């Protein structure tokens, strides 16, 4: 029983996970459920998809960007089970 | 340093054939 990633031309068995692009630059992790419909479930809970930089980060990745007043922030992806990161002056 | 927390979470399902 397979799930298919038609964008990547690939297929998976029940229980397998893989990385898949979402709307151009974001990344999600998808798991094959199958259920006789090739059902997959995807989530970015373990990634940081920062709309501000249109870049997808992994837990532990660090990056910098401005706040709204000229200060450079340093950010780190923590995940926290919810796609979370922290930035600090 | 002052801290700002953010998150972005995408969750969906779909079928495939």
């Amino acid at each position: 029983e397979k799930c298919f990633d038609h964008a990547a031309g690939t297929s998976y068995v029940v229980g397998e996970t893989w990385e898949k692009p979402y709307q151009g630059w974001m990344m999600v992790d998808c798991t094959c459920l199958g259920e006789g419909s090739g059902r997959i479930t995807c989530t970015s809970r373990n990634r940081c998809n920062d709309q501000d930089t249109r870049t997808s980060y992994r837990i532990g990745d660090t990056w910098s960007k401005k706040d709204n007043r000229g200060n450079l922030l340093q950010c780190i992806c923590t995940g926290n089970g919810r796609g979370e990161w922290k930035c600090e002056r | 340093g002052q801290v700002t927390t953010e998150s972005n979470l995408v969750e969906f399902d779909e079928e495939s054939t």
